[PDB]
């Protein structure tokens, strides 16, 4: 793991701040009663936006992998990202292909659409040249 | 799917390569 023990018990805790029934997602209901706890008023449309921020299967509601992209974006390492690049690219040629992309995506356990995998090299492929090369790989990362 | 769910499912398949232990139930 990229983070200690320690790190990933700690934002468990951090996460059950939020999925206070426990229940293992956080909802707009429980996003919106922790942030008005701390003095802030948002609507239901932006508690709405801040879940799909993060939303990486489209279920409405945050579980823990999520939550830990709102934690990587909250605060900030240019070596682990070349490293998971060659995970991507297993051919070695630089780009990432749709085929390399839904090999991670089988290898993780991650169940997977054509819809989704040519969105996700679609708004990555910055050069339009249909293959997600490292540059285009950092700024998705990093963003 | 949308840019941004696209975007927030690079990340998620980032943090999972990097922390084997996140995959599956536990
Ligand atoms: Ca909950
Ligand atoms: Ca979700
Ligand atoms: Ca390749
Ligand atoms: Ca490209």
């Amino acid at each position: 793991d990229q983070l200690t023990e320690e790190q990933i018990a700690e934002f468990k805790e951090a996460f059950s701040l939020f999925d206070k029934d426990g229940d293992g997602t956080i909802t707009t209901k429980e996003l919106g009663t922790v942030m008005r706890s701390l003095g802030q008023n948002p609507t239901e449309a932006e508690l709405q936006d801040m879940i799909n921020e993060v939303d990486a299967d489209g279920n409405g509601t945050i579980d823990f992998p999520e939550f830990l992209t709102m934690m990587a974006r909250k605060m900030k390492s240019e070596e682990e990202i070349r490293e998971a690049f060659r995970v991507f690219d297993k051919d070695g040629n630089g780009y990432i292909s749709a085929a390399e992309l839904r090999h991670v995506m089988t290898n993780l356990g991650e169940k997977l659409t054509d819809e989704e995998v040519d969105e996700m090299i679609r708004e990555a492929d910055i050069d339009g040249d249909g293959q997600v090369n490292y540059e285009e790989f950092v700024q998705m990362m990093t963003a | 799917s949308n840019a941004k769910r696209a975007r927030a499912h690079w990340q998620l398949l980032y943090t999972l390569v990097n922390n084997p232990s996140l995959v599956g139930s536990r």
